[PDB]
């Protein structure tokens, strides 16, 4: 009766159901839990939200075309405005938390192309003028929910001032490195023949306990087209790719004020 | 012939009841009967369905 | 005094109640008891009595000591020799039997009814006769091959003078009404001539038979009620 | 005994997903809070004890109302206003019907109350002496009264209730009285079956429980003679079913009745107001 | 291996298969059975025709369009001119019975409608005239194999005489209650992207151990299109639903000549 | 099931009670509950005070 392809996911007030999965990834073999007193750093009482902050939240929706060169999110950037999580996160100097992510995709038995999703611990991203290094403001490093696009094109500003967002050219992975390797990634694909989603668990990664989530995204989140949406009846289709993400073993230390971030 | 049966709970107790009647149909109302099975309705399948496992395999 | 509150029903006058009363005549001595034969203790008891059905209750017989005896002749016709519908309350000719008269002081009736026949023809008369019960919902059987498809006996006329043919218990319903009602409706009884009487000459060629109704040991009435039977003038 | 406490619950990642499931089978959704939330330990200490059948039928509903008067009646219409005649059903009213019609099948004693009122019909006629009224069950067979002063009031065998004006409402309990082991709410088909060629007429015969239910007749009259003051009456017949059991739940009635079977009025079927639009809170 | 989906039942020398099925249902959770001496009430030695009675008889198919309303028999009504069912039926004062009812809609992957399946003891049904009320003439109470359809209009006759039948109004249920809540009726949904086929297995329903036939209808069984048939290459486009019901653990009493109603 | 109880004392001693009905809510008056604690209200502080020691040291 129980399938690898049939899973029903429950964090705090929401449920995901698939039934076509196709197993799913806990990235380096280890499930996201809390900060250990043997590793703890900060020594305020931290707050754990819980159900309050640990739940699915869905992003806007993007298509996928036969000309789409991919998609683009960081956490917990993607999440900063979502509910409970995102004000405990500005509320608060520090935070760590896990995640699963559950990538939405689903066509029909007549239409192909897969997705690699892909799981990025520090995906530092390239900027967009040669008269600079380093060199992105941000604003554009951290676009929220909206996330970003790859581009099949390398075009950098003629003023180091038009440049301050990120080169993300699809097949170097927007950070000098060949894509066909972002499979040392955790990752799953969405082939459209076998599967309609994919589901990843991440522990917090990063080289301390706990840090600042305004400052530091500890993932990216890269979806590339490895073989292009194509459909024969209309090669304009368009399908949804849906992301939906539930922090996980949320903690956070340092409350003040809240932080409200420059927006330009 | 009297019985003694708790009464239903208030604000904050138990009652008599003898039946004056030769007649059943003459008694008050039966006792609270707390019985149900809502699955002779709800779930009236031949083969058991375990609701973490698919409806359909 | 004792706290009490009056229910619905107080100073009500319910002719079927069962409340004691108090004795206008008290310390009375009754006349002591004896023993009388003849005690009855149920009207089923009754029920279970033989009594004749006024079978030929034709224009002319009805309200006669001729509406018992049921015509026969050594002819073999093959006519129905009587015909009779399985309402033991309602029906004009079984309303007024002892069954039929209690039945009447009653709204349900259940069971398996007894129907005799007794042969006054003479010792030198032969005959085989079929009796049928047919349940209801089909045909009313008007000739013997329908007849004989239901519940039924083939009575040999003989030493032996009498044949009992039982309607059994065969209902949708646990009771019937003793009304007229197609709902309880009980089916139909017939009577034909098997092979047919025969006599030898200087006997008589025609001659009757007498039928009497009974309730059987399985048979029960209830919800008494006022008979249709008995009136009068105000 | 309760309705369900809620167990303490975190989260999952499983291949268990109690949310899907496939109603196709006949099955209603079975999944419960705890299968697709984070939920609190909740110590449920409710009932259902209003909502049992007996519960559900424990009251004493109106079924209906009969009208009964006591003047000098010198005309055969006048003669008839003497006393009233009633088939016993529960179709004369809507709302205790309607309960017992979300069942197909019932077996239940019944209690019997009845509240009785007068007026005069006029100022200029002088009094009335308090009058004494008789409440007669008149079982299928036994013989109906045509006058007010008849034979059949003598009651020898029919129950009868003699009501005091003024008096507490009188009450009776009936037993379960069905030849059936159950009553039918619900008679899909006919007393009869008619037969091939038969001369028994086919176009002006009825379908359903009206075919086949009697529960007898209730007569009333007023026990007094005429006073020169006409008194007009009403009777409120009760019924309470208790000691109840039912069988074969049905969807309620959702549109109004029009007699005693299950036919429906052409200008009162659209019980739904339109909302303005699907996403209307 | 075995599978929800895939099912045989053999009732006598009636075999019938599926591989497209959804459970099964036996309504009110009871099996049909004989009738106990301690329930018994008619005393004459029952007629059990077992095999010859007890198996599978195909009703004539129906035709499933975009604008059908839908579908009623009654039973033991629909099988009294089936095989030595409809003989032992007929022969007899009383008869009790179950039944399988397995119900018969394929269609393709690309084709999208449900049927509701609903088996309602004594489905009593609106008259179609307002000059009286409870007149049906038994001649359009009692169709046999045939049935009826439900109607989206109400049109009550003028005259009485020509309103003796069903108003078999589809969202009242014919009865005079919102169909949404015939699920509290025993029930399956044929759903074409899931199942094939429905199987309801039902008890003898009534307030009698036992009853007349060809009085009474003990059952009513009703398919509703839920959600209309859709197939974009062609609207118009037809399928069939074939409705197969053995009667189970009959018994009939009450023998005599032969029952034959009126047809006119 | 008869309750017997101390009446309150007049001039100059138990009586009995029966519950007729199958609801607390129909039965009569609480029985007197002599229960108190005026210190909720008139001493509801943190820290004790002994009425002989300074209520401020
Ligand atoms: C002087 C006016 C008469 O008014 C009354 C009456 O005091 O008598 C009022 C009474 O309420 C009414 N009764 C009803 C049932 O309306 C009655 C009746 O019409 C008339 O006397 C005979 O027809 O007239
Ligand atoms: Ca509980
Ligand atoms: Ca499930
Ligand atoms: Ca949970
Ligand atoms: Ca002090
Ligand atoms: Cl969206
Ligand atoms: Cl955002
Ligand atoms: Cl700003
Ligand atoms: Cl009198
Ligand atoms: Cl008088
Ligand atoms: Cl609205
Ligand atoms: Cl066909
Ligand atoms: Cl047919
Ligand atoms: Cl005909």
């Amino acid at each position: 009766g129980y399938s690898d392809r049939v899973r029903q996911i429950t964090l705090g007030n929401s449920t995901i159901t698939t039934q076509e999965a196709a197993n799913a990834v806990v990235a380096y073999g280890e499930w996201p839990s809390y900060l250990d007193d043997k590793e703890a750093n900060p020594i305020d009482a931290p707050t754990e939200p819980d159900v309050s902050s640990n739940r699915f939240y869905t992003l806007d929706s993007v298509q996928w075309k036969s000309t789409s060169r991919g998609w683009w999110w960081k956490l917990p950037d993607a999440l900063k405005d979502m509910g409970m999580f995102g004000q405990n996160m500005y509320y608060h100097y520090l935070g760590r938390s896990g995640y699963t992510v559950h990538v939405q995709c689903n066509a029909s038995k007549f239409h192909q192309g897969a997705l690699g999703v892909f799981a990025i611990p520090e995906y530092v991203m390239a900027c967009n003028t040669e008269a600079k290094t380093s060199y992105v403001s941000y604003v554009n490093a951290n676009p929220g929910e909206k996330g970003g696009v790859f581009d099949n094109a390398y075009n950098p500003s003629a003023e180091a001032s038009e440049g301050r967002k990120f080169a993300a050219l699809d097949y170097l992975l927007g950070c000098g490195v060949l894509a066909g390797n972002a499979f040392v990634y955790p990752h799953q694909i969405i082939n459209l023949r076998t599967n309609n989603s994919a589901t990843l668990v991440l522990p917090y990664v990063n080289s301390l306990a706990i840090d600042c989530m305004a400052k530091h995204n500890n993932w990216g989140l890269v979806i590339l087209p490895l073989c292009k949406l194509d459909y024969a009846p209309n090669s304009s289709t368009e399908i949804p790719i849906t992301v939906t993400i539930a922090p996980m073993f949320t903690e956070f230390n340092g409350l003040r004020n809240i932080t409200v971030p420059a927006t330009q | 012939g009297a019985q003694v049966s708790s009464q239903k709970v208030g604000a904050h107790v138990n009652y008599t009841t003898i039946n004056y009647y030769k007649d059943s149909a003459s008694n008050a109302a039966s006792k609270l009967d707390f019985s149900q099975d809502p699955s002779k309705f709800t779930e009236p399948v031949k083969d058991i369905m375990i609701k973490t496992a698919p409806a359909l395999n | 005094g004792l706290p009490t509150m009056l229910t619905p029903g107080s100073s009500q006058f319910l002719t079927s109640d069962d409340f004691q009363s108090p004795c206008a005549l008290p310390n009375f001595d009754v006349t002591p008891p004896i023993h009388i034969p003849g005690e009855v203790f149920n009207m089923m008891e009754l029920a279970e009595i033989d009594s004749m059905i006024p079978m030929n209750s034709v224009t002319g017989k009805a309200n006669t000591m001729e509406m018992y005896p049921i015509p026969l002749d050594d002819k073999g016709s093959a006519t129905p020799i009587f015909s009779i519908s399985l309402s033991p309350a309602s029906d004009k000719r079984l309303q007024y039997t002892m069954l039929g008269e209690i039945l009447n002081y009653y709204t349900h009736w259940t069971g398996s009814l007894r129907f005799t026949f007794l042969f006054c023809g003479s010792m030198m008369a032969t005959g085989k006769i079929l009796l049928s019960y047919s349940p209801p919902g089909a045909k009313p059987p008007t000739t013997r091959k329908d007849a004989m498809l239901g519940t039924h006996i083939i009575w040999d006329l003989g030493l032996q003078s009498s044949c009992t043919m039982l309607a059994p218990w065969i209902s949708n319903t646990v009771y019937r009404r003793c009304i007229k009602d197609d709902f309880t409706e009980g089916g139909y009884i017939t009577c034909f001539y098997q092979t047919r009487i025969v006599v030898p000459s200087g006997t008589p060629t025609s001659m009757f038979m007498l039928a009497f109704v009974s309730a059987c040991p399985d048979f029960s009435v209830r919800l008494l009620r006022d008979t249709n039977h008995i009136s009068q003038r105000t | 005994p309760t309705a369900q406490s809620t167990p303490l619950t975190s989260g999952v990642n499983s291949q268990e997903v109690p949310a899907l499931t496939a109603v196709e089978t006949g099955a209603s959704g079975q999944a419960v809070p705890s299968d697709v939330i984070e939920t609190r330990h909740v110590v449920n200490y409710k009932t259902r004890s209003e909502s049992t059948l007996e519960s559900f039928f424990g009251r004493s509903a109106c079924v209906t109302i009969l009208e009964v008067e006591n003047f000098n009646a010198t005309t055969d219409a006048d003669r008839k206003k003497q006393f009233t005649t009633w088939a016993i059903t529960y179709t004369d009213t809507v709302q205790l019907r309607r309960k017992l019609e979300f069942f197909t099948y019932s077996r239940f004693d019944l209690e019997m109350t009845f509240v009785i009122t007068e007026r005069y019909y006029a100022s200029n006629t002088g009094h009335a002496r308090n009058q004494v009224y008789q409440l007669m069950y008149i079982p299928p067979g036994a013989p109906r009264p045509t006058a007010w002063d008849d034979y059949t009031w003598q009651s020898s065998s029919n129950p009868s209730v003699f009501y005091t004006y003024g008096s507490a409402p009188p009450r009776m309990s009936i037993p379960y009285v069905g030849i059936a082991n159950a009553y039918s709410h619900f008679y899909d088909g006919f007393a009869r079956v008619p037969l091939k060629d038969e001369t028994v007429d086919s176009g002006d015969t009825y379908y359903g429980l009206v075919t086949i239910n009697d529960f007898g007749t209730l007569a009333v009259r007023v026990v007094n003679e005429y006073n020169p003051a006409r008194i007009t009456s009403k009777i409120r017949v009760y019924m309470k079913p208790k000691h109840v059991r039912c069988w074969c739940p049905r969807p309620p009635r959702a549109v109004p009745y029009r007699g005693e079977g299950v036919d429906f009025k052409q200008d009162s079927i659209t019980p739904l107001t339109a909302v303005e639009n699907i996403n209307t809170f």
